[PDB]
């Protein structure tokens, strides 16, 4: 294997006005790799038993020589899986990548629900009040579906089998995604990769040592920027609740799930139907999924340079990254007249600037 | 001694390339220019069209028989 | 290649044949030998000198094309709609373009005192050149501009040190730095296999 | 509802990245939490 | 088109897009019709 | 949390070094970097030496 | 304003200077 | 990869593994040229850096002026506008 | 025979299409309704002199700065991986595919420094459509061969040869016949 | 002397040259810019355009985009 | 990877006067997957913590449906999975394979020692009398090594850490041997 | 074993025919 | 697989990727047979 080693590392060629944003794809495997380490560490002392999870993971911080090093990486380092994976497709989405690197983008896509999947059922494991209250409300937004509630759970309520159970899906996912990873550099390599300006070139050189060394000093920045936030604790990116034991009989006073779900969770609080407000999720992975095709819904031939530089109108993907940001505030305000207007407001942008994407 | 590389590119002229590369040597009254002329002589040189009665894939210079055996051609 | 052309027909974007989108004026050569004499006897906007921004030539180009709800980009040239069985002739006297099925499924090339041998001759790509062709195109001479600097610049040449030792001894450096991290998080490994500390009291009696 | 009001910052010592905890003071607090707050309150 | 092996994203392309209309179809008839 | 001092002393000492190292691999970038954005190509005739 | 607009953005004529200094066969950390 | 009018090799010698993708990507240098490069071990590599630095944070803060800048004034203008109207409205339900 | 029943109905309609098809060229009809040409029309004089108007002049501006900061022209932004633009470069003359590698080559180490050419270099209009013959002579040649060849959905033998089986000509560009060897050094398509 | 970027083209025999069209007058309001054209003279859109309104459009794009959504959230959200 | 399969399972020439001799790589590998599934659905409800693994296999029996299915083939195939490898290395023995076929000899030892390493580690979860003293006793023949043992237990005794520990090991070999 | 797998796209070849 | 010198192939068709294992052991059949 060799051989695919120095002709996919050493000498592959690429554009020399390649920059950082075309650095975060080898990030968000860096992340996997921190996480799977931490993660089977984390393993050898973790009890899936309800009745003990929540104390399994106290003593192991309280008592347990460099406990806490690797339960505050763990926890940190899924902050920034997220964070990677968003500049990651937001690159694409400003550049119009999808225009001919096609496969490349449903993988991608495949990849996002997988990671989105994973993250949710670690969050349940720690076993505290936002564990068990969180997966309540989250799987009841599934219920229009029939009956594909009460058997993920093995019970008539998020007892102590669901945790069981969420924990041999937690450990598995992670490696079925390091195979999905090898078929998106299969569909990447097939075509090559496409460059800051959208133009073709012959200006290339070799992966080695050029591009490999803007990786490893952007690979530093990030070990750093780990490490500060998890020995320090500058943001609050838990919690606290959580840190408070399960009480099935009694509701937090404000119930709020982790920053990078809390967007699209409010857009589904601003609307008010129950059905009505699963089919806008399909709606808008659908729009994703079509930009694949995007060469073929006008005969118009199409060009990879999409002119926002000094450009007034501003560009489409700019307006949906704000649409988030001003959601992500309205997720975290309690529930107020005044805000569910607003949330409407932005939902309406965040929803039109998806689908006018597919026009040109 | 400048180390550079200066090369003229031109796909019309046949599918052989020429090449050279070189090193900072010594003057003719150095103490190693004897050495120098021998360390010529163990990397030596080779035709393809002029072997002679030795073939080159058996060939004693290692140089020889290493550029001869590449890819089996 | 895995990737398909979308020729097909199109009830909103008209055959080019009937709406080219690029400026429909070309200049027709007998033999594409002659425009080597065009490039010799034209000039140049690139030779003259100019200052400002605002002394930039024009384009004949019009900015008004391509109209839409939220069409955000107003300009392109080149399509892939179907050509119909009997495209519309070009009128070559307001300089339009004959290319590819207008010059085959029309009798645009016919003339009436020439063999039909002799006319179609004339009718090959390499023929015709949009208006503007020999004044405007660029032709570089290099990649690097006399305004920028290169490498006679930054030049280290008679008289500088070696840098040898400064650049190994920089990346020695990162490497005993990279070392003590992976030591360090090895022995945290270590420790965590073993014993903890509410073991290792009840062991004491 | 309404959200309610954030506390003031206090500055205790423990708040920057170069300081420790302050011992002296948890040795006091530890009185208090024994003759007080422990005859309501479990620490398990 | 004819010469190479993209067969099921054309697939993909009409499912997506009659879902598409589908959804807005039926949240149109509730709210406005 | 007994351990905040434990972890707050590693940290220091941890995040000292990586900076560190950070400024090494940005030189060992940049010596890399230059060969090519100071290169020299030229179109039918050579220009400068 | 030239900068940040489409209709007359260019260099003001202090960068084109700075672009024109030059420090050839000059070392001011030879001695390190 | 590139096109097969490009891929076309006027060699012979066989394609070797680790050089699969190289040659999946050749290009003809239509033209010619000639390139020169200098050794790293004899350039400054530091100070080219800082000599173009106004020029180049004069064309990137340009580029993004308009398209990022714009936008966000607008965006945190309208959160502060809402945050005025949901604390009169709370008084205009709550308080006497 | 229910195979032959809806072939009927196939014929009639496009025995109906043929016999209502002209034999001249006549232009096409308009698209938009009569209601639709009259109240833009209407509302022309505004919409066009407050919106419409200042969004075309300043799009052209845009991509005129941008492009001639890289001393580039508007045709030079399609790509080879375009089947009839592929065709198009391979028609070319040898003197403008010349001229095109080089403004393509100065283009990516201008993007690459970030640093503007000066303005006596700019002075020229990148909107000649140099392109234009060789792009519909392309579309004339491939039309033909999707005509030709192209108009049913032919069966073929599976996983065999190198390709799927499913219409590829090429193999190995799908992950289902990927890493055709186990031994050996393999080999280039090209050299066959 | 002649609209555009164009120049008047020399003589060559065997060489078929297309019309040209001739310059036309300007209007108020393009001083100190890089120059667009404007509609040709015969033209329904250059009896309406105004090089003016050109200084006024990064707010007249907020509104029609903006304005009414605002407008008609304000209302019945 | 369909050219790999046709050409590795489809066209592959063997000679004719193969026998069931022949037959017992193929059922080993499939005893493997057989242990896969039921292993992975046994993990699903137990339960690595000591004062409640032998419980846990209890209740899986006594109360789940189909749970005596998973638990007994999963006992009895571990048991076939040792007496074809066996029958396996006694074939190559009688016929010295390893003449000309060295490195599938090499290679295969290194499996057979990865399936001793996964049956030991599997046979202590349920936590049994037999699981505690026959893991104290064998963890004692390796004393000779210094500090070889009270390490992999993480404690002074086969204790409570220990059957945590096993239980990831025993879930990661088994797929680390795949690769293999 | 560390020279398998000598190409990922393609249709491979044979040592004898080189 | 087979020898060098039984390896040799007569034709010059490309071999197929589904059958690279079968002219890995090609073997000359000397003095012919019938089948
Ligand atoms: C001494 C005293 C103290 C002071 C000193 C300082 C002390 C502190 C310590 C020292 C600090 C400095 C040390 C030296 C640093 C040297 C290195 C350096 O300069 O680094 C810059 C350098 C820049 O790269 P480059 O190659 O030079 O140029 C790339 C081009 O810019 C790419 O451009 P392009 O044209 O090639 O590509 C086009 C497009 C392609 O797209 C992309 O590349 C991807 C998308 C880019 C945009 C990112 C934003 C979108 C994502 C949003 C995320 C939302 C988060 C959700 C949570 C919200 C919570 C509320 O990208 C862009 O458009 C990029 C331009 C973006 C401009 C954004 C403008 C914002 C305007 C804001 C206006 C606000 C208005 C309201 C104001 C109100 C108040 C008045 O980056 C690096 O070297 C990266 C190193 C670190 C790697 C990342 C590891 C950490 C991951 C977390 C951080 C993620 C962001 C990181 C940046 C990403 C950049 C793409
Ligand atoms: C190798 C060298 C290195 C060393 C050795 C390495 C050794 C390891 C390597 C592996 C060795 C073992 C062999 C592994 C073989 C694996 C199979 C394989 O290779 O197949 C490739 C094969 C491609 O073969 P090919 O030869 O390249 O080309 C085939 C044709 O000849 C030509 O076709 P084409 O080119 O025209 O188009 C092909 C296109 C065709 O594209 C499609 O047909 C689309 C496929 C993706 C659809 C989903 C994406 C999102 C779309 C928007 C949302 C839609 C929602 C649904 C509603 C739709 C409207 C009704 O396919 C792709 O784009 C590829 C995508 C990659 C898929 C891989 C997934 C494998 C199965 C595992 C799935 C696990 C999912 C976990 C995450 C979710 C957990 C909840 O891929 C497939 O065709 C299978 C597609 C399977 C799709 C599964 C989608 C699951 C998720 C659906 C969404 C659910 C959302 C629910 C949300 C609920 C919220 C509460
Ligand atoms: C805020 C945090 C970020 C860092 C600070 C801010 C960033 C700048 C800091 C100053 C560094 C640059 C100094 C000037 C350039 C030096 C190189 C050079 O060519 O200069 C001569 C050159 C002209 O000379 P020439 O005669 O033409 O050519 C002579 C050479 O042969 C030309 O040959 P060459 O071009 O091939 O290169 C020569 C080579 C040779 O240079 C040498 O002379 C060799 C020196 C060997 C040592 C290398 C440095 C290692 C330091 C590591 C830390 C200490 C470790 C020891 C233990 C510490 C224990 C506490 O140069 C180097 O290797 C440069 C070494 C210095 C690297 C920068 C180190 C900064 C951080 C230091 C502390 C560590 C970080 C904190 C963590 C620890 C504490 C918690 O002039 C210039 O390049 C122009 C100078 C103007 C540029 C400076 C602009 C400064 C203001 C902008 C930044 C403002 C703050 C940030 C704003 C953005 C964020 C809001
Ligand atoms: C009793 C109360 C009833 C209330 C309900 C409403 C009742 C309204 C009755 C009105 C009756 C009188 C007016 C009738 C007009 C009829 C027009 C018509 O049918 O077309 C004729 C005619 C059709 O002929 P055509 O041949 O199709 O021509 C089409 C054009 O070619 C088009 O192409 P073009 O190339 O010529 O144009 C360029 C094109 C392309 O331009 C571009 O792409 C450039 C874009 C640049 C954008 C740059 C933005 C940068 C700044 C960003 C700022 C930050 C944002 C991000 C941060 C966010 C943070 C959260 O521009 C556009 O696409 C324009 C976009 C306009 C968007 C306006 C959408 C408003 C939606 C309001 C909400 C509706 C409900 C939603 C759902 C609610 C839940 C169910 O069209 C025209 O001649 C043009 C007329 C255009 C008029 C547009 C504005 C109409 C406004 C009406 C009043 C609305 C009031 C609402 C509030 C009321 C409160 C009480
Ligand atoms: C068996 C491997 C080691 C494991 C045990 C040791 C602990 C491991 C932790 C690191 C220890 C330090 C490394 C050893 C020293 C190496 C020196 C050496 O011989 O190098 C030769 C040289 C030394 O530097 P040099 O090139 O200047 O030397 C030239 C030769 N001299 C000086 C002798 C004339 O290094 C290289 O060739 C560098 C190659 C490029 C690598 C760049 C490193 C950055 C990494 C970026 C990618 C991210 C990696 C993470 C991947 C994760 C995947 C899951
Ligand atoms: C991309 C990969 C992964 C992601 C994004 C992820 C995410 C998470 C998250 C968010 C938590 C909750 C942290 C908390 O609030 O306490 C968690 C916990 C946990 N994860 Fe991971 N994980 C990944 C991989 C793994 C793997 C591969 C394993 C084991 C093989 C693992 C084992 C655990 C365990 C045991 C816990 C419980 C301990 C705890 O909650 O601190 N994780 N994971
Ligand atoms: C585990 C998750 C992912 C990993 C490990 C990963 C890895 C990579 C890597 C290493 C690259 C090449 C370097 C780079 O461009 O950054 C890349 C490119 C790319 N990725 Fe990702 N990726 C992931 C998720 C995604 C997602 C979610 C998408 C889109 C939805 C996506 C779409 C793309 C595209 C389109 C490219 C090519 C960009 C271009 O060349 O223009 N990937 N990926
Ligand atoms: C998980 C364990 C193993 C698996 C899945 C496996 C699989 C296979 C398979 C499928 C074959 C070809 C068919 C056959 O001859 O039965 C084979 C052949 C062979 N195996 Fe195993 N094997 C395993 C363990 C071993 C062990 C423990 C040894 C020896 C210590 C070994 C040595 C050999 C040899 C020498 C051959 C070639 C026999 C011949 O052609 O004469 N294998 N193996
Ligand atoms: C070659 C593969 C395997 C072998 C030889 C093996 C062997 C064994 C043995 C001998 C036991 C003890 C049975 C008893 O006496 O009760 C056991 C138990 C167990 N194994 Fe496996 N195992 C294999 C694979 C796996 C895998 C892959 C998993 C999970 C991913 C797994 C999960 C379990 C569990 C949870 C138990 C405890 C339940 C019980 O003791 O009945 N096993 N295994
Ligand atoms: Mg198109």
């Amino acid at each position: 294997f060799m051989s695919l080693f120095r002709a996919h590392l050493v000498f592959y060629r690429c554009a020399l006005n390649l920059n950082s944003s075309y650095n975060f794809g080898f990030l968000v495997a860096m992340t996997f790799v921190l996480q799977i380490i931490t993660g089977i560490t984390l393993a050898f002392r973790y009890t899936s038993e309800a009745s003990c999870a929540f104390a399994s993971v106290q003593h192991l911080v309280r008592e347990v020589a460099a406990g806490w090093e690797f339960r505050m990486l763990h926890a940190t380092t899924a902050s920034f899986v997220f964070l990677c994976i968003l500049i990651h497709m937001t690159r694409g989405l400003y550049n119009w990548s999808y225009s001919y690197l096609t496969t490349a983008w449903m993988s991608g896509l495949v990849l996002y629900l997988l990671t989105i999947a994973t993250a949710f059922l670690g969050y349940v494991l720690p076993w505290g009040q936002m564990s068990f209250w969180g997966a309540t409300v989250i799987t009841n937004l599934l219920s229009p579906i029939p009956y594909l509630v009460p058997w993920l759970l093995g019970g008539y309520y998020v007892s102590d089998v669901t945790l069981k159970r969420f924990f041999v899906l937690h450990f598995i996912l992670p490696f079925i995604g390091c195979i999905i990873i090898v078929l998106h550099i299969f569909y990447l390599h097939l075509n090559g990769s496409s460059n800051p300006a959208g133009i073709d070139t012959a200006l290339k050189v070799a992966f080695y040592p050029h591009m490999l060394m803007t990786d490893a000093k952007c690979l530093s920045y990030l070990i750093g920027l780990i490490f500060l936030q998890a020995a320090f604790g500058l943001m609050e990116l838990s919690h606290p609740d959580n840190s408070i034991p399960v009480n099935r009989f009694v509701t937090p006073l404000h119930i709020v799930p982790e920053w990078y779900f809390l967007a699209y969770y409010a857009v589904l609080k601003v609307i008010p139907s129950k059905t009505g407000g699963l089919l806008v999720f399909m709606s808008s992975l659908i729009n994703l999924g079509l930009l694949s095709e995007i060469r073929a819904l006008n005969t118009r031939m199409l060009i990879r340079q999409q002119f926002m530089t000094r450009n007034v109108v501003s560009g489409w993907v700019i307006i949906w990254v704000y649409s988030m940001i001003f959601l992500i505030i309205i997720g975290s305000a309690i529930p107020q007249a005044t805000y569910i207007l607003y949330g409407r407001l932005a939902t309406i942008l965040y929803l039109t600037t998806g689908l006018v994407l597919c026009l040109y | 001694f400048c180390g550079s590389e200066l090369l003229h590119r031109n796909d019309d002229m046949g599918p052989t390339a020429h090449v050279a590369v070189g090193f900072e040597g010594v003057p003719w009254k150095s103490p190693d220019a004897v050495t120098f002329m021998l360390m010529q002589a163990i990397v030596g040189s080779y035709r393809k069209h002029d072997e002679g009665i030795v073939p080159g894939k058996v060939s004693a210079n290692a140089t020889v028989r290493n550029v001869c055996n590449k890819m089996t051609v | 290649s895995v990737h398909s052309h979308n020729i097909r027909p199109d009830k909103h974007e008209l055959p080019a044949s009937e709406v080219p989108l690029y400026y429909n004026r070309f200049d027709q050569a007998d033999h594409p030998s002659l425009w080597q004499l065009e490039e010799e006897q034209q000039r140049k906007h690139l030779d003259q000198e100019v200052t400002d921004v605002s002394q930039l030539v024009e384009p004949v180009s019009s900015p008004h094309q391509t109209e839409g709800w939220f069409k955000r980009l107003r300009y392109w040239h080149y399509k892939e709609t179907a050509e119909p069985t009997f495209p519309r002739t070009p009128d070559l006297s307001k300089g339009e373009l004959a290319a590819g099925a207008t010059v085959t499924r029309t009798s645009v090339w016919h003339d009436p005192n020439e063999p039909a041998i002799v006319s179609v001759s004339r009718f090959a790509p390499d023929n015709f050149r949009a208006v503007g062709f020999a004044e405007n195109v660029p032709n570089p001479e290099s990649t690097n501009s006399d305004s920028h600097p290169d490498f006679r610049e930054y030049r280290l040449g008679p008289g500088s040190v070696d840098r040898r030792p400064f650049v190994y001894f920089m990346s020695a450096s990162y490497f005993f730095i990279t070392a003590s991290m992976m030591r360090s998080f090895l022995c945290k490994w270590v420790h965590y296999w073993w014993v903890s500390r509410d073991m290792l009291a009840a062991g004491t009696t | 509802e309404k959200e309610p009001p954030h506390p003031p910052s206090y500055p205790f010592w423990f708040k920057s990245l170069f300081h420790s905890h302050d011992i002296p003071s948890v040795r006091r607090g530890y009185e208090v939490y024994r003759k007080v707050c422990a005859t309501c309150h479990s620490m398990e | 088109s004819y010469g190479n092996g993209t067969v099921l994203m054309p697939i993909v392309r009409r499912v997506f897009i009659g879902a598409l209309v589908g959804i807005y179809a039926y949240a149109a008839t509730d709210v406005v019709l | 949390e007994p351990t905040a001092d434990e972890r707050k002393l590693y940290g220091l000492k941890c995040v000292s070094a990586i900076a560190i190292g950070t400024v090494l691999m940005t030189l060992w970038w940049r010596f890399y970097w230059a060969m090519y954005a100071t290169r020299r190509i030229d179109f039918g005739k050579l220009k400068y030496l | 304003i030239r900068f940040g607009n489409p209709w007359r953005d260019d260099y003001p004529e202090w960068i084109w200077k700075s672009l024109r200094v030059s420090r050839k066969d000059k070392d001011m950390f030879a001695p390190f | 990869g590139a096109p097969k009018f490009e891929r076309k090799m006027l060699g012979s010698y066989p394609v070797s593994p680790e050089f699969e993708m190289v040659w999946r990507d050749r290009l003809t240098a239509h033209g010619g040229y000639i390139q020169q490069t200098i050794s790293p071990y004899q350039l400054k590599f530091i100070y080219p850096f800082w000599h173009t630095f106004f020029a180049r944070c004069w064309c990137k803060c340009s580029a993004y002026a308009w398209p990022w800048v714009w936008p966000g004034l607008i965006t945190f203008g309208l959160v502060k506008k809402m945050n005025h109207d949901v604390e009169e409205d709370i008084r205009d339900h709550y308080w006497y | 025979q229910f195979h032959r029943e809806i072939g009927k109905l196939f014929a009639s309609y496009s025995n109906k299409i043929t016999a209502n098809s002209p034999v001249q060229y006549v232009p096409s009809p308009p698209t938009k309704g009569k209601v639709r040409r009259a109240l833009s029309s209407a509302l022309m004089p505004v919409w066009f002199k407050f919106f419409r108007g200042p969004l075309d002049r300043w799009n052209l501006a845009v991509m005129a700065k941008y492009l001639r900061d890289h001393g580039l022209m508007y045709d030079d932004l399609y790509s080879d991986k375009e089947p009839v633009f592929a065709r198009a470069l391979e028609l070319l003359p040898p003197d403008i595919q010349a001229a095109r590698f080089r403004r393509l080559m100065r283009g990516t180490y201008l993007n690459h420094l970030r640093l503007y050419l000066p303005v006596h270099e700019q002075n020229y209009d990148p909107f000649i459509p140099y392109m234009a013959p060789y792009v519909e002579e392309a579309k004339f040649q491939l039309q033909e061969e999707e005509e030709l060849l192209g108009y049913h959905m032919w069966e073929g033998v599976w996983y065999s040869g190198g390709v799927t089986g499913f219409g590829d000509k090429e193999p190995g560009e799908h992950f289902l016949v990927a890493l055709p060897n186990l031994y050996g050094a393999g080999g280039s398509p090209m050299q066959a | 002397k002649l609209e555009g970027s164009l120049l008047p083209p020399p003589h060559i025999p065997g060489i078929r040259r297309a019309p040209r069209e001739p310059a036309s007058p300007k209007m108020a309001g393009m001083e100190g810019r890089m120059p667009v054209r404007l509609p040709p003279e015969g033209s329904r859109f250059r009896q309406y355009v105004d090089p003016r309104a050109d200084v006024y459009f990064p707010l007249t794009a907020v509104l029609v985009t903006l304005g009414p959504l605002y407008m008609f959230s304000k209302a019945f959200f």
